[PDB]
RNA sequence: CGCACGGAGGCGAAGAACCACAGAUUUCCGAAUGAGAAUCUCUAACAAUUGCUUCGCGCAAUGAGGAACCCCGAGAACUGAAACAUCUCAGUAUCGGGAGGAACAGAAAACGCAACGUGAUGUCGUUAGUAACCGCGAGUGAACGCGAUACAGCCCAAAC
RNA sequence: AGCUUUACUGCAGGCUGUCGCUGAG
C-alpha cells in the first residue's frame, strides 16, 4: 500500500504511543499501558 | 512562527556521512523544502550548501541530509556545538 | 399600453412638456399619481399628464376613464423621468396635473384641443 | 530569572530582537547538545530559555515592537 | 376623496374583469418564463403592499414567487398501513401555498426577513404571490420607527416559525374565542390537534 | 465456495478511513462520506433521535 | 516545579506557587468560505446565496453548535377493541426546517353565569371525566366562568 | 409471515365525463 504524508504521521504517533511507562513514573507514583498494541494481534484505524 | 532547523540528527550513520562525505544531518520542520533547509543551514553556520536530501521519518519529523562544499568541513562545523 | 388608446406625436409631447415647465413656475402643478387623482376628482384639474412607461400599469389605468367622466383633458408622455423632470422633480413621475396653468393657459388650451382632435 | 520583565522593557525594539536571536541560538545549541545525549546539561535553563523567548515576544507585542 | 391606491385595490377585487384582466393575460406569459423566485423593483399591487407594511425605501425588497397548484405531492406507502393511512391522491398539506411561497422566497434571500405577502393571481397550474422582505441590517431600516421591530434577534427566520401573517392565520389563530381551544398559544403546546 | 471462511480471503479493500472532520474511522474513501458524522454529505453534523431511548 | 510521592536540576524576598478579572499567543482539519484532499496540497480569494452600493467583495448578512426546553412542517406500527376495517395506540415514535435565554401567545369582527354583566395573553387550581365525539362498542374529551400568578399597552395603511 | 384468488375492505394505476387554465365567429 502507498501511505500518504498524513497517514504516515498517524502511524508514527501510534508507534510512539506503543511504548512503555518509563521506569521513573513507577517510582514517582509509588506504583501499566492499557494502550499497548501489537502489529499482528491488534488492528489500527484507516 | 516555526523555525526551519529543529536540531542536529546525531547517530552513527549521521557520523559516517559527516566524517566520510562532508554531510550534516538535521531534524527539520516538515513544511520545509530542500531550498529552505539549504538557506537556513548556510545562515546558521556560515557555510556553503551543495546538496540537500530529505526524508519524512517514521518519527513524525523530517530528516535532512545536507552536503557542504569542499571549502567547509562538516566535522569541524558539528564540533562547535 | 393597455390604458393608452392613442399615440401622441413626438412634437406634440414636446410642446406639452414645455407648457408643464412654465406651468410650475407661472402657475400650479401636482406631481404624483395620488395628487393627480385628487385633482381630477376635486375638479381642480385642467390638464393631466400620464407616462406610457409605467410598470405596474395598475398605478395609472384609472386616469383615462376617470378624466373622461370629469371632462378633464389628459395627454400621454413616453418617458417617465421626462415628465418628472418637467414637473420639476429630480425623480421621475408616473403622472402629473396642471392645477391652473399660468402664461400657458393659451397653450394648454390648444394642446387640450389638439388631443381631442387626435381623438 | 536571569532575565526580568523590566530589563526586557528597558530594551529598545532592536535590543529585544537581538536578545531574541541570542536566546534562540542558545536554545538551539542546548537542543543540539541534548540530541547528542550530552549530559553537561542544566535542565532548569533549557526550560527558562523558552519562557524568556515567550516574554520577549510578549513585550514586543505590548510595545508595538 | 378616493386615493389613487383605492383604484388599484378596487381593480384587484375582480382580476378576471376589465383592464386588469388583459394585463394578467399578458404578464403571466412572461411570468411563466421567469423563475421560482424573481426580485422585482416595484410591487404589482401597490395598495396591498403599502397596506401590508411596504415602503419605497432602502432595505425593503419584493419578489414574486410561483408555486404549483393542487394537493400534496405524496408518495404511496412502502410498508404496512391500515386502510385509513393508505391514501395518496386526496391528502393535502397543512400549510397553504402562500406560506410555501413566503418560505421559498426567504430562502432565496438568507439575510432578509419576511414582512408579509399577497396573491397576484394564478393560471391553470400555478399560483404567484409577491413577498415583501426586509433587510434587518440596513440602517435605513434600523432607524425606521415603523419597521425596526423586525430587526430584533427573536425575529430571525420568522417565516420558518410561522410568525408571518399568513402563518398565524394558517395556524388557526384568527379567532380569539370559540374554535381556538387547540390553536392558541401554539399548535404544538396543544398536542398538535388544531 | 463457502460464504464463510473461504470468502473472507478477498477482503483487502479499503473503504472506511479516519475522518478528516470527526476523527472516527468511518470516512468511506470510495463514497467520500463519513458514516458517523455525515462529513461529505451534510454541512450539519449527523445525528438522530433514535441514537438514545425515546424519553432521554 | 499538575495528576505523579523518581533521578538530575531549577524557580521564589526583583514576592514565586496558588486564586480572581483583564490581555498576549493560539499549528492543521473542522459551518470551513480561493481550489482540491481520509487532518494534506496547489496558484491571491467573504466559496455560495443575498442586501446596500462609491457597482470595487467597498460595507454588511446568512451557514454551524448547544442538555433538554420552544416554534413551524412530515407522520407510523406493534398495541387496545380479548378477532378486525372506523375508532385506539397518537398527532405518540421517528423525520424535515428554524428561534431564544426562554420560546409561542397577546390588546376582541372576544365572551354569551343573556347581563343595568366580563374586559389583551400565557400559566396554575377548579369547572369535569361535565358538555361533546364514538362498529353510540372499546374508548375519546373541551370551553365560558371562578380562585390565583403576573399585569400594559400600543404602531401602521387611508382620509387631510 | 410468504403466496393466491370471482374472500372482506381499501389503495395506486389505466380509461372516461365534468370544472379551472380557456379566447374570437
Ligand atoms: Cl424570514
Ligand atoms: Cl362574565
Ligand atoms: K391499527
Ligand atoms: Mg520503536
Ligand atoms: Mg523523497
Ligand atoms: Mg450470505
Ligand atoms: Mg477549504
Ligand atoms: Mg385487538
Ligand atoms: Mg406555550
Ligand atoms: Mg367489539
Ligand atoms: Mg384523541
Ligand atoms: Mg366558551
Ligand atoms: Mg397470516
Ligand atoms: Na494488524
Ligand atoms: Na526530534
Ligand atoms: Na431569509
Ligand atoms: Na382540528
Ligand atoms: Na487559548
Ligand atoms: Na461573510
Ligand atoms: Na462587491
Ligand atoms: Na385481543
Ligand atoms: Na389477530
Ligand atoms: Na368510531
Ligand atoms: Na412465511
Amino acid at each position: 500500500g502507498k501511505k500518504s504524508k498524513a497517514t504516515k504521521k498517524r502511524l508514527a504517533k501510534l508507534d510512539n504511543q506503543n511504548s512503555r511507562v518509563p521506569a521513573w513514573v513507577m517510582l514517582k507514583t509509588d506504583r501499566r499501558n492499557h494502550k499497548r498494541r501489537h502489529w499482528r494481534r491488534n488492528d489500527t484505524d484507516e | 512562527s516555526w523555525d526551519v532547523i529543529k536540531h542536529p540528527h546525531v547517530t552513527e550513520k549521521a557520523m559516517n556521512d559527516m566524517d566520510f562525505q562532508n554531510k550534516l544531518q538535521f531534524a527539520v520542520d516538515d513544511r520545509a523544502s530542500k531550498g529552505e533547509v539549504a538557506d537556513a543551514v548556510e545562515e546558521q553556520y556560515d557555510v556553503t550548501v551543495e546538496q540537500v536530501n530529505t526524508q519524512n521519518t517514521m518519527d513524525g519529523e523530517k530528516k535532512a541530509v545536507v552536503r557542504l562544499s569542499e571549502d567547509d568541513d562538516a566535522q569541524e562545523v558539528a564540533s562547535r556545538i | 399600453p393597455v390604458y393608452v388608446d392613442f399615440d401622441v406625436p413626438a412634437d406634440l409631447e414636446d410642446d406639452a412638456l414645455e407648457a408643464l415647465e412654465v406651468a410650475r413656475d407661472t402657475g400650479a402643478v401636482k406631481k404624483g399619481t395620488n395628487e393627480t387623482t385628487k385633482s381630477i376628482e376635486r375638479g381642480s384639474a385642467e390638464l393631466v399628464f400620464v407616462a406610457e412607461d409605467v410598470q405596474p400599469e395598475e398605478i395609472v389605468m384609472h386616469i383615462p376613464e376617470l378624466a373622461d367622466e370629469k371632462g378633464v383633458p389628459f395627454i400621454f408622455v413616453e418617458q417617465q423621468d421626462d415628465l418628472g423632470h418637467a414637473a420639476g422633480l429630480e425623480v421621475g413621475s408616473a403622472a402629473a396635473a396642471v392645477t391652473d396653468a399660468g402664461e400657458a393657459d393659451a397653450d394648454v388650451e390648444d394642446i387640450a384641443d389638439k388631443v381631442e382632435e387626435l381623438r | 530569572t536571569v532575565l526580568h520583565v523590566q530589563e526586557i522593557r528597558d530594551m529598545t525594539p532592536a535590543e529585544r530582537e537581538a536578545e531574541l536571536d541570542d536566546l534562540k541560538t542558545e536554545l538551539l545549541n542546548a537542543r543540539a547538545v541534548q540530541a547528542a545525549g550530552g549530559a553537561p546539561e542544566n535542565p532548569g535553563r533549557i526550560k527558562e530559555l523558552r519562557k524568556a523567548i515567550a516574554r520577549i515576544k510578549t513585550i514586543q507585542g505590548e510595545e508595538g515592537d | 376623496a378616493r386615493s389613487a391606491y383605492s383604484y388599484i385595490r378596487d381593480a384587484w377585487e375582480n382580476p378576471g374583469d376589465g383592464q386588469l384582466a388583459e394585463l394578467q393575460w399578458q404578464r403571466q406569459q412572461e411570468w411563466r418564463n421567469e423563475g421560482a423566485v424573481e426580485r422585482i423593483e416595484r410591487p404589482t399591487r401597490l395598495d396591498k403592499a403599502r397596506s401590508q407594511g411596504y415602503k419605497a425605501k432602502q432595505g425593503v425588497i419584493v419578489a414574486r414567487v410561483s408555486v404549483r397548484k393542487g394537493s400534496a405531492r405524496k408518495r404511496r406507502h412502502k410498508a404496512g398501513r391500515r386502510s385509513k393511512r393508505q391514501g395518496v391522491t386526496r391528502i393535502t398539506r397543512r400549510k397553504d401555498i402562500q406560506r410555501v411561497a413566503e418560505e421559498r422566497a426567504s430562502r432565496t434571500f438568507p439575510n432578509l426577513r419576511v414582512l408579509n405577502s399577497y396573491s397576484v393571481g394564478q393560471d391553470g397550474r400555478q399560483k404567484w404571490h409577491e413577498v415583501i422582505l426586509i433587510d434587518p441590517n440596513h440602517p435605513a431600516i434600523q432607524n425606521d420607527d415603523d419597521l425596526s421591530w423586525i430587526c430584533a434577534d427573536d425575529q430571525a427566520d420568522r417565516v420558518f416559525r410561522g410568525l408571518t401573517g399568513a402563518g398565524r392565520r394558517n395556524r388557526g389563530l384568527s379567532g380569539k374565542g370559540k374554535g381556538s381551544e387547540k390553536t392558541r398559544p401554539s399548535l404544538r403546546s396543544n398536542g398538535g390537534k388544531g | 465456495t463457502g460464504a464463510g471462511t473461504p470468502s473472507q480471503g478477498k477482503k483487502n479493500t479499503t473503504t472506511h478511513t479516519k475522518c478528516r472532520r470527526c476523527g472516527e474511522k468511518s470516512y468511506h474513501t470510495k463514497k467520500k462520506v463519513c458514516s458517523s458524522c455525515g462529513f461529505g454529505k451534510s454541512a450539519k453534523r449527523r445525528d438522530y433521535e433514535w441514537q438514545s431511548k425515546a424519553g432521554e
